[PDB]
């Protein structure tokens, strides 16, 4: 007689899925929920370009390392890009205090503006032009950090400094200063004329006293001397008071800074690509809605959950037989 | 599967079926062809589409910035962050892998159930008016039009009409 | 549905049955009414009761003190704590949402199987003595008093008793 | 279970059957014994073994060194580590306990399904040549040797063997 | 003929759960496992009352800020409640060393008791009633922290202090002291008469020597001077030895302290409710057995896991149709 | 007629599993995936034996506490086993700076060898044999840490020390030195003859200046004096520069050190067992492939996930009926 049959779909498809009880099952249609693709470029994060320090560290950028490129106005950024080992960090050897907290705080900045707070004219009793070193060469000539001044004795005398700066701006100020550790007693007098010296820094919260550590040290960038740099945030209508009789690396520029959100520092050599994204990795940005990915763990932004997987394939069609 | 329809009585899978997931194949004196149960496939299509979107959309994502911000004298804290990142990766990997395995099993038995639910939909209309072959096919005890063929797919089959006709070949043909 | 019971061969729901979850509706010479299978309905209640309690009581909770104890020069550690709290929020949110979706689907398919299991139990007892209408009812070929109806509900159906009488209404009606 | 075989109409734990998981009980003239289905059981052994292995092998394990390396002036960081360890303890404990609970039911409904599948295979293998007793056993309408039953176990019985011969003894009992 | 049918329950049910394959599915019976309700009060934690500082920080409470309560009414607390920005922290500007670790230790205290270790009669050669400041007002008059004494020169002389205290109690002692940083040389000699001063504090484990940082600073609470406070735990039968020739903020009262468990500080403005709970949140206590909640992340106690959900409704009854 | 049935396996099994709707269900076969057994001994971790300090702390071992054992020349170790409270830590009271970071770094070392860098003949104008204390006895006589030398004045004179050591080895050197804090002015001049003293230590990265803190302290191990020790990692071809006119605890031995991986310190009293493992706990090693265990949280190696459970029984057989 007449015949009627019941059957399901099949197609030319070698797509594979796995189940809890059966391995290596071929299906008609399947979907992968594991993101594995990126654009290979560093992109803007939610419409804000990153601050790309080419080969400079944050400390060299902030202090004005002469080998680092001249300050270009980047009034805002969403994250900072450094190379794995920045070459130009501190041309004169030493340290920057609380460096990692400072780097974390500068990772995402809403407004960043460099201003002059103490011009080199404001040191009439001290030499302001001999503060140079072969460890900080510019155009082959000995130089120094741009944004600070290395004061030296004038007329074989170093009168005690007593200067203040009141923050009249509407925004917080990032201020950096330093102390120079000389190599021996003779070098201490040759530069500052005062054998025993100090530095005092005062604000509404900061109460700092520093003394030079005159000792024998190993040569770094050809110099046995050291400079220790320090920073503070001067809130509006507060003032910072400096006082020293030697070894003082005075600020000249400061930075008006407004901070709204948080980020981190990304280590990458990948180039900027004039794109936009909501999830960024050191190897490229991610444009996806998947819940999982396996590209890189050091992501910044709203990103899929990082897993150790090559594929997470979900069966949508029927079991396809050849 | 569990319901015994993909690897049970039906040992096929029709490549010529290209406008649906589940369907029918008819054989009468007017010809042959493939018909799609649009109702049955639509429930299945929305079911797996909703399952895919639920796994995607229930995932809560927040802004995070993951870096390496501790120096060489903060290794203990750095190790604490390492244990945290490894712990979440192990949690997410294990749950994501097992989610795929468990729900793939449900999907492959969802289609298995749908085929069976369609085989019984045809059977309960035909009853003893037709005969089962044992391979997911029915042999009628009467002539079937292209309208009666469309009636079995529709669900509007008329048992009494061909019931008295069916007896002319049930007990007569011995 | 997976088992094709709630929306399969049954296509409604009994507002008039107020004493159980699964049950029977009879219609004989003495009238009509509803009656619920006490055993299969209690097997269902204790099941979902256990499922709810298993989801609740398997959660391990410990004393914890959650605060913000790091100052403005410890923001990196504070950020480390932030990534930890957010990570556990994402884990618990995703696992809780999907557990609800997966078990609710299993819960509704649990009722389909129980309903389809109760239909098969009646189908096995009656055999040829009644005709399966298709919607989940059986048309008896004999006279079934209220204690033949209860005989079906308590699973003590006597086939030899009505075996010959059902033949008198089966083949003698042409 | 769901499909209704372990606690459905079979409702029997065959203590005397120790040769496998899924099998048959036969009672013909030549004797009475048991026999298992090689394909049905081996697909269940390979299923439960693959399920157990997938639960084990999917776990990503990494080298970790867990200690107490913070002093008495770093108690906040030690508390942060404590909340991290206790959070992961709670996450794994809940997932491990529920996964055992969830997949034990899927396991038992797998054995529950497979037993019913074997019954449905025999039902399609015998058809009108046999009756349905009710407890998973069939009443043949003809003489079945120890060679005709092996045609049923491997699934190769054909109507030429018993088409009218079964109809005789079927109608003799009237 | 006669009929028997198979069916399932239906009721007056408008309650919707979602499944993995379907959404907005109406069912007969359902249950939510997400806790959303709290009593809106701050309660005891397992029978122990919290230490509720009203508008005082921990530092002001310990040192005895004049605008903070003078008498400990609670010998034991389960957690500390502070407002977001307490008004009375350190009336005289300065700092408290290791403040966050000290706060964490004091979060849950089994026994606390203020005792007098060094009475004011122990300073016969020093002035003990002129150590007041307008930065610490009290009833329209300059005052000072109640639990420490600001020693001043007497008869234009500041003899060297050499005093020791032995912890004869059976419990640990929390002891606080301080150093005062002068504003200029003239102020230093006006208060202490000794131009170069020091503070030495020694126990079996403590070894501290401090010198004042005489420098110009911004006015805070009307004062340019500063006071740095420090603390230690003096174990039973150990002694603390003080030596100073000026700028010494001596202890008068100490605290017997017993710690047997850990907690944290809660920031909340909610009022005490004379209730008990095993799970407290800044917005209210939680009385529940549910595995999840969405009330607040900053919980103290045995609490459900915090999730970002508005509903977690489990289907218990059957599918319901109108 | 003839008969054929359908049935399933049952046997004499009492194994009980739980499922999400039914409890205490008997099955035929079941498999427990919770790891519960350990060998009760401390083992090698991936073929590398641990460093087992018996009753010596890390600090006492590095500095050569005479009350500890002698240097038994362990070349490499995978983790460090300390007792809960080591008896011999610092025979002369004091501290070791950055102790926890030092222990974390030393937790797993690929190569370790003590070498002499500054022989005792390098101190001709100073006494090298009087630096002993009854707090550090050896065979009843007063002694001192073996790896450093406590230098004392000679001929009532303490000439200023200026000595450098260049790291000509191809591995990093771990170097330790100390400063001794005198009890009073007379004891200072009795030992060093110079009333005001300092220690200067310099490398390419280290710039350290120390001064003694002369103060009254409680007796520890019979002594009121204190010794603060410090450490640095001297890179190959770098030099360390020491300068001091008193209170200097000079290095004599250093340690060539190569670090390839990381580990932690295990606190246990369990005996070494001449075994091998991939996962170690303070109560014993774990040899398993299971994903979960409940033995101990403080694990080192590739270990199962720690859970709070007594059994995770997976049902693999059918439902058993007796
Ligand atoms: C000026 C100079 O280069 N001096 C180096 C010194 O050179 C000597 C020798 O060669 C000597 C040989 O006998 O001859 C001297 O010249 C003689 C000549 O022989 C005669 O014929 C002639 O008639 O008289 C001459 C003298 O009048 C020649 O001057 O050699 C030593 C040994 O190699 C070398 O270290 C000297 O180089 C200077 O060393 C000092 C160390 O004290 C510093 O590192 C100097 O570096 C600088 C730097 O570039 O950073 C120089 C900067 O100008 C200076 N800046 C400031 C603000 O002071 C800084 C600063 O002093 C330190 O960094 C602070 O610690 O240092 C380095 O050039
Ligand atoms: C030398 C000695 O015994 N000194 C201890 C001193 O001894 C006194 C008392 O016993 C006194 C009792 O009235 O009698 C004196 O003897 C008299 C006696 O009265 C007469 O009967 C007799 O006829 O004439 C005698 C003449 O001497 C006796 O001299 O007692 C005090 C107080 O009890 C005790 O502290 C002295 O012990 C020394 O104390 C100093 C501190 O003052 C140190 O801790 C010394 O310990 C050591 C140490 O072992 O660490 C000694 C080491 O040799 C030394 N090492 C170096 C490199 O200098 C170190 C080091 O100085 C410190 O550690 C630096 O901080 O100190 C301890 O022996
Ligand atoms: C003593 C005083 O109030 N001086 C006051 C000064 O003199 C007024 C004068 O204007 C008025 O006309 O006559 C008055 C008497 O009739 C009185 O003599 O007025 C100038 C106006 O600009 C004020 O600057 C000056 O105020 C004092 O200035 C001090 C030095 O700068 C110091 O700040 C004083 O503050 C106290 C304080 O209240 O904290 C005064 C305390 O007694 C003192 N306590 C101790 C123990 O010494 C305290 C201490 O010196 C510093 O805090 C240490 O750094 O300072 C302030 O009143
Ligand atoms: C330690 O000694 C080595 C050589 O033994 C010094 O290394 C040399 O340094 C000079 C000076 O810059 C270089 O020109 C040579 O190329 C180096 N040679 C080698 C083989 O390294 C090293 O400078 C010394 N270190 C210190 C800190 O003085
Ligand atoms: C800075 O200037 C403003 C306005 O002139 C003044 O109110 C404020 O007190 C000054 N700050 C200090 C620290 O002197
Ligand atoms: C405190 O007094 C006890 C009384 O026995 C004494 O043993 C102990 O040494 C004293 N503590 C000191 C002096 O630090």
């Amino acid at each position: 007689g007449d015949q009627i049959c019941i059957g399901y779909h099949a197609n030319n498809s070698t797509e594979q899925v796995d189940t809890i009880m059966e391995k290596n099952v071929t299906v008609t249609h399947a979907q992968d929920i594991l993101e594995k693709t990126h654009n290979g470029k560093l992109c803007d994060l939610n419409g804000v370009k990153p601050l790309i320090l080419k080969d400079c560290s944050v400390a060299g950028w902030l202090l004005g390392n002469p080998m680092c490129d001249e300050f270009i106005r980047v009034p805002e950024w969403s994250y900072i890009v450094e190379r794995a080992n920045p070459a130009n960090d501190l041309c004169y050897p030493g340290s920057l205090n609380d460096y990692e907290e400072l780097k974390h705080m500068l990772s995402r900045i809403n407004h960043f503006e460099k201003i002059q707070i103490i011009p080199k004219s404001s040191w009439p009793n001290h030499e302001t032009s001999l503060g140079v070193s072969a460890a900080c060469p510019y155009q082959g000539a000995p130089s120094f950090f741009r944004n600070v001044v290395w004061l030296i004795k004038k007329n074989d005398a170093y009168p005690t400094i007593k200067i203040s700066y009141n923050n009249t701006n509407r925004e917080d100020l990032l201020i950096l200063w330093g102390i120079h550790h000389s190599n021996n007693a003779e070098e201490q007098t040759n530069l500052y004329k005062n054998p025993i010296t100090y530095i005092s820094v005062g604000t509404s919260t900061l109460n700092q006293r520093l003394a030079p550590k005159i000792a024998t040290r190993s040569q770094v960038n050809g110099q046995r001397g050291r400079m220790d740099f320090f920073w503070t945030i001067l809130k509006p209508n507060d003032a910072i008071h400096f006082e020293s009789n030697g070894n003082f690396i005075a600020p000249e520029y400061a930075y008006k800074i407004v901070k709204k959100g948080d980020s981190t520092i990304m280590k990458s050599g990948v180039e900027y690509g004039h794109c936009n994204t909501k999830c960024q990795t050191p190897v490229g940005a991610i444009n996806s809605s998947m819940p999982f990915h396996n590209i890189h763990p050091l992501t910044i932004g709203e990103c899929p959950k990082y897993v150790k997987s090559n594929k997470l394939v979900l069966a949508t069609g029927l079991r396809n037989s050849p | 599967g569990l319901f015994g329809a993909i690897a049970g009585f039906i040992e096929g899978g029709w490549q010529g079926m290209v406008d649906g997931w589940y369907g029918y194949h008819h054989s009468n004196e007017q010809g042959s062809g493939y018909a799609a149960d649009k109702e049955s496939t639509q429930k299945a299509i929305d079911g797996v589409t909703n399952k895919v979107n639920s796994i995607i959309d229930k995932m809560n994502t927040q802004f995070e910035a993951v870096g390496r911000e501790f120096n060489n004298l903060e290794r203990r804290i750095e190790n604490l962050n390492k244990k945290m990142e490894d712990g979440f990766l192990d949690v997410w990997t294990y749950n994501a892998e097992l989610l795929v395995l468990m729900e793939n099993e449900r999907t492959l038995d969802f289609h298995d159930s749908n085929v069976k639910n369609l085989y019984d939909k045809v059977r309960l209309q035909l009853r003893d008016n037709a005969k089962e072959l044992g391979n997911g096919c029915f042999e009628f005890y009467h002539k079937c039009d292209n309208e009666c063929m469309e009636s079995v797919r529709n669900g509007t089959y008329d048992y009494p009409q061909y019931s008295e006709e069916a007896r002319l070949k049930r007990e007569e043909i011995s």
